[PDB]
């Protein structure tokens, strides 16, 4: 309602590198909300785009930003008789970043892995990786859950059991409140998707600089289902935290499998040990119910309530049978007796190929109303094509019928303005949360203060 | 007091036959309206389509290549000469090509490591195979048939990592590289897609760090292989299901029995598709073909084009001699021969800004169309 | 420690109302909302209404839905369902639940209702 | 509505048992029901929830292992403190119906 795009403040980076394809605030030790942008295309040492991630400061000017030192060169180690071998290379390092109030836990999920003993190996895969790095003191810290080292000699004899290096690991990654990290690795198990969970606080304290296999010891992974529904499931595609079984103490995973029972897709809840809670089937096929989690109470009850992006979901029309323009889910968590599930609202775009719900940004009270309010993003939406994002408020019963404003991108055609935003954090004290998009293709980010 | 009213342009004679040399058979008739409607009115119009005997055929048999799939290869290696004699008296001169696929060439969809997976992938396997291909076109539509079944024994089945395939990749490029495969523009186009397995769709390629969406352009170069495979996502049904119809194309999703469900779903996203079912060695998708070509000439489900928002439609079809469907657009179980109709009526909404406009009325997999040269007096 | 400590057994004349509160004590009240359940004689027991403490809701069961006219006192962390054109085929006792993310998660006493 | 039905509504074993209280629902749930021990003279609690979470004031001996439609609660080591009325609650749909109750006796 109150986000006045007539003044951004333009961030850029390096021109080629996808700047802006993932970002997420990043509150340091002084309260100076300073922005973490992921450019998994940055080019590293050894002229390669290895990733590479921009805490960019909040100047009222944009431009450029300084990078986070980070490890981009490959690393070998002849721990054993195993070539432990990390190939950092193409690996989109900020593929998907997110900061714990004082830690840059940012992703590298096609960052590839492979152990050699003497005539075969792990056969390579993106294993995935998230360097964790304190902007303050400049320590920093790997956590690759997937980083396995059975040879594949016995992973064809196993039926491809607990498979989990095609990972991606990092690939979405969410940081609860108390201070787990909550990685979405959708190659896990072979393409079934898993999620890790080790907290922040032991994976700083377990990481010996040097050594590349090591495990966490009090991390938690999924569990490898046989469900011929669950297969190539995508799982954990995009992962986000809430609380959905009254336990305060434990979170709910808000999990988001896309390609689902055969492409449908589903969004399914869990408790802290990956105990199914809820499971949000799709309406129909090939819409990627579930590519954009996200949860946020939109009704002021208290209860969690979480949205789904379909972006490929084809509407009817008279004129289409169905003409492809995307749909935003809203399963409100009842307050009384019955169970989530039911979607509340139904949200769809307007333009075609708009993909309206790949990315959803729980802004919060947007115009300090009791009630939090979302923002959808169309990357292709508009009547041109250059993107868009919506602004849904929320006013009792779920969320408005009708966008309260939308937000024309101001970058040319093709900059896929809105595949990732972030919210609900102020960034310069207006007392209202400011809404940061991140265009890719244009390599650059937007941010939109919220006037009141 | 102003007044409404419609005159026809060419509406010219539904064709018995075929098989004239150019002739320019036409399919649908009136070709050309001149609606002249006040705001807020409705003034019909009728058409009548009609499947005509011997009409030429463009089978393109874009299939599979996985592992899983060199089963098929010792089947096909014959196909095409059969395909011919068995097809010469549904149809006067067909035209057959041949495309296929594995998924994108990149990790984690193939074998990277060790280096000599890429050079070929079957290495962990006792056997060989070629590397991965995106999509590599094979033969462009040619009507001698002879040169089908010899330029399928000179391919070979190369193996992935998933189970899902990336045959989107192929069906919108064959769809979108006209003069590449060769679609004779005159003709009814069948785009056989044998697979075994479920397909990657749109924002289904992050996994390989591929970001950006398909855009429909023909990238098959001159190599004859799809060369943005490895940068450009799949393509999602919605951007699909356009390149199907604006080429004019009749997919035939030839698939295995443990997937039918799977595409006989997606055949209700796709109009003017069918649902195969193929066996293990695939010795079935030459009696396939003709079963999905008398089931695909069975329907006159009307699509319609450049429609403007202001001017709705509500049209009754004409199925068998005298079932008016309020509605329908779908009279289905039809013939190679059997003309039908359809009773149309054009709910304008208001009065457009624009003087003129026009949309087309065609019928799904067809060419020939009925454009609406729309006026607002 | 939560108690729904609930009121006593009434008696009531037929046709005339009845009013059962259930005082929630400890457990900040707008937490959750607060059910209520009816067990009849034969100890089969079928829930009435809903009500939510921010506003309220009052969800019922389309089957008491008329005779059930469920309130409220937000500041006394009290709720009641004032039962109304009472018969002598519900004489039942009545629990005054909570509902919490779907379950019913403590009951307390169970007001004893009688018809005569 | 979905209605429940507890087929044993007197279900009978010896003590330090284990037994298994049964529940159907007419139309297919998915994992949402609930489990209440009432004993005599009211006090009715809540026992695992969600098919499979033990309450926090409750032993460990029991635990639920249903899905789809046929539930089960199977409480292990029955003492003398467990005889009660156990009922299901479907908690999917609005209304939540509640089991028919299985009276429990020791043996
Ligand atoms: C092609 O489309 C068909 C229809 O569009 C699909 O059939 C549908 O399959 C879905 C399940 O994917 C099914 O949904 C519900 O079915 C049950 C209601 O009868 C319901 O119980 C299901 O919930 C779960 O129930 C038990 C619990 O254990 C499981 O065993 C089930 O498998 C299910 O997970 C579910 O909510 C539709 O009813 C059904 N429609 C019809 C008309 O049959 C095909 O599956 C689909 N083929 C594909 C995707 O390959
Ligand atoms: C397509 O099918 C429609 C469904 O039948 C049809 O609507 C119906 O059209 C007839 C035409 O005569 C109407 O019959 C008459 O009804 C009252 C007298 O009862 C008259 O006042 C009307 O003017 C009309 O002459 C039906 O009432 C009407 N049914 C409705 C509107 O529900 C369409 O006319 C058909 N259109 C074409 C182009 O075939
Ligand atoms: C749609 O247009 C056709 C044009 O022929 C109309 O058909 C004529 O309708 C009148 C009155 O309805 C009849 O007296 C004629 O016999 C019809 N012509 C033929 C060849 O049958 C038709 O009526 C129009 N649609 C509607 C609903 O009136
Ligand atoms: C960025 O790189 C692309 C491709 O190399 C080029 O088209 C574009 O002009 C570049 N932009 C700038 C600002 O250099
Ligand atoms: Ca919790
Ligand atoms: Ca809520
Ligand atoms: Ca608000
Ligand atoms: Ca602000
Ligand atoms: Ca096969
Ligand atoms: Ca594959
Ligand atoms: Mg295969």
């Amino acid at each position: 309602l109150n986000l006045d795009p007539v003044q951004l403040t333009f961030y850029a980076g390096p021109n080629g590198s996808q700047f802006g394809f993932s970002l997420d605030f990043h509150k340091d030790s002084h309260g100076r909300v300073a922005i973490v942008v992921g450019a998994p295309r940055t080019l590293g040492p050894s002229q390669e785009e290895t990733g590479g991630v921009f805490l960019c400061p909040w100047r009222a000017e944009g431009g450029q930003c300084p990078s986070l030192l980070f490890d981009l060169r490959d690393e070998t180690r002849n721990v054993g008789s195993q070539t432990l071998q990390t190939f950092k290379a193409r690996q989109g390092l900020g593929a998907s970043v997110v900061s714990w109030s004082d830690v840059i836990v940012a992703c590298a999920p096609w960052q590839h892995w492979n152990v050699l003993e003497k005539t075969e190996e792990a056969e390579k895969t993106p294993v995935g990786s998230c360097f964790l790095a304190q902007p303050e003191s400049g320590r920093r810290a790997e956590y690759s859950p997937c980083r396995g080292n059975t040879l594949s000699r016995i992973y064809v004899e196993n039926d491809f059991s607990w498979d989990k290096r095609y990972c991606e690991a990092g690939f979405s990654s969410v940081v609860t409140q108390a201070g787990e990290l909550v990685l979405g690795a959708p190659g896990g198990y072979y393409f079934l998707g898993l999620l890790a969970q080790a907290p922040v606080a032991d994976i700083f304290s377990s990481y010996r600089p040097g050594i590349l296999l090591w495990h966490v010891s009090s991390q938690s992974l999924s569990f490898d289902s046989s469900n011929p529904e669950y297969f190539d499931g995508y799982w954990g595609y995009s992962v986000a935290v809430g609380e959905f079984d009254g336990d305060l103490n434990t979170t709910e995973y808000v999990v988001g499998a896309p390609t689902w029972s055969w492409t449908l897709g589903a969004v399914e809840i869990l408790d802290s040990y990956y105990q199914r809670l809820h499971r949000l089937r799709g309406e129909q096929m090939a819409s990627y119910f579930g590519h954009s989690v996200a949860v946020t109470d939109v009704n002021g009850d208290g209860r969690h309530d979480l949205l789904v992006g379909a972006p490929l979901y084809m509407e009817s029309r008279a004129d289409r049978k169905l003409a492809e323009v995307g749909r935003v889910y809203l399963f409100l968590q009842p307050r009384g007796p019955h169970a989530l599930g039911a979607p509340s609202l139904l949200l769809t775009g307007t333009q075609l190929y708009g993909r309206f719900g790949s990315a959803i940004a729980p802004l919060g009270d947007l115009d300090r109303d009791g009630y939090n309010d979302i923002a959808v993003a169309a990357p292709y939406g508009g009547p041109s094509g250059r993107g868009q994002v919506l602004v849904f408020l929320g006013q009792s019963e779920g969320l408005r019928s009708r966008p309260s404003q939308v937000l024309d991108s101001p970058f040319p055609t093709g900059s896929a303005f809105g595949f990732s935003l972030r919210g609900a954090v102020d960034i310069d004290d207006n007392g209202y949360p400011d809404l940061i998009v991140g265009a890719y293709g244009a390599n650059q980010v937007a941010v939109y203060r919220a006037q009141p | 007091f102003p007044v409404s009213e419609a005159r026809v342009l060419e509406d010219r004679p539904l064709s018995d036959k075929g098989s004239g040399d150019s002739s320019q058979v036409t399919q649908v008739s009136p070709q050309r309206i001149a609606l002249r409607l006040r705001p807020d009115d409705s003034k019909n119009f009728s058409i009548q389509v009609r499947q005509v005997e011997d009409y030429p055929v463009d089978i393109y048999y874009l299939m599979d290549l996985s592992y899983s799939m060199k089963d098929d290869l010792w089947s096909i290696q014959n196909l095409g000469t059969k395909l011919a004699t068995q097809m010469r008296k549904l149809t006067s001169n067909l035209r057959i090509g041949f495309g296929a696929f594995v998924d994108k060439p990149v990790s984690p969809y193939m074998y990277i490591s060790p280096p000599e997976a890429l050079e070929n992938p079957c290495y962990d396997m006792k056997t060989t195979c070629l590397p991965m291909f995106g999509y590599k076109h094979v033969l462009t539509l040619t009507d001698q048939v002879t040169r089908f079944n010899e330029e399928v024994k000179k391919q070979s089945v190369s193996r992935n990592r998933d189970a899902p395939e990336g045959g989107f990749d192929a069906i919108m490029q064959a769809t979108v590289c006209d003069e590449k495969i060769g679609w004779r523009n005159d003709a009814s186009h069948l785009l056989v897609f044998t697979t075994d397995a479920k397909t990657h769709i749109a924002l289904d390629g992050r996994l390989a760090g591929i970001v950006q969406p398909n855009d429909g352009q023909c990238h098959v170069g001159s190599d004859n292989h799809y060369s943005a495979s490895t940068t450009m996502d799949y393509p999602s049904l919605g951007l699909m299901t356009e390149k199907l119809s604006q080429k004019n194309i009749n997919l035939i999703f030839a698939v295995t029995e443990n997937v039918v469900n799977l595409y006989q779903n997606y055949s209700e996203l796709i109009p003017g598709t069918t649902v195969g079912v193929l066996s293990m060695d695939s010795s079935n998708v030459l009696q396939l073909i003709v079963d999905a070509y008398g089931k695909i000439r069975s329907k006159v489900e009307l699509e319609v084009r450049d429609l403007p928002e202001e001017l709705s439609l509500s049209f009754n079809a004409t199925c068998l001699n005298n079932e008016v469907i309020p509605g329908l657009k779908s009279c289905m179980g039809l013939k190679i021969g059997d003309t039908v109709s359809f009773s149309i009526e054009a709910k304008v909404r208001g009065c457009p800004q624009e003087k003129e406009k026009s949309f087309t009325i065609k019928p799904v997999g067809f060419k020939d169309s009925l454009i609406v040269q729309v006026t607002f007096d | 420690e939560v108690l729904l400590q609930q009121s006593g057994p009434e008696l009531v004349k037929p046709g005339a109302s009845v009013k059962i509160p259930c005082k929630t004590s400890g457990y900040t009240f707008t937490d959750s909302n607060m059910d209520w359940v009816k067990q009849s004689h034969g100890k089969s027991l079928e829930w009435i209404g809903d009500i939510n403490p921010n506003n309220g809701g009052t969800l019922y069961n389309q089957k008491f839905k008329d005779k059930a006219t469920l309130t409220i006192d937000k500041s006394s962390s009290t709720a009641y369902m004032e039962l109304r054109t009472l018969t002598s085929e519900d004489t039942a006792v009545y629990y005054c639940t909570r509902s919490y993310y779907g379950r019913f998660d403590y009951w307390g006493q169970g007001t004893a209702l009688t018809v005569s | 509505d979905i209605q429940m039905t507890q087929t044993t509504s007197s279900l009978s074993a010896s003590l330090g048992d284990r037994v298994t209280i049964s529940c159907r629902a007419s139309q297919d749930i998915s994992n949402y029901l609930n489990w209440y021990q009432q004993k005599s003279d009211g006090t009715v609690k809540l026992l695992i929830y969600y098919t499979s979470r033990l309450h926090s004031g409750v032993p460990s001996r029991f635990s639920g292992s249903g899905s789809g439609t046929d539930y089960s609660l199977t409480i292990s080591n029955l003492e003398q403190e467990d005889i009660a009325t156990y009922f299901c609650q479907q908690g999917n749909t609005l209304p939540p119906t509640f089991g028919g109750g299985t009276k429990l006796e020791i043996k």
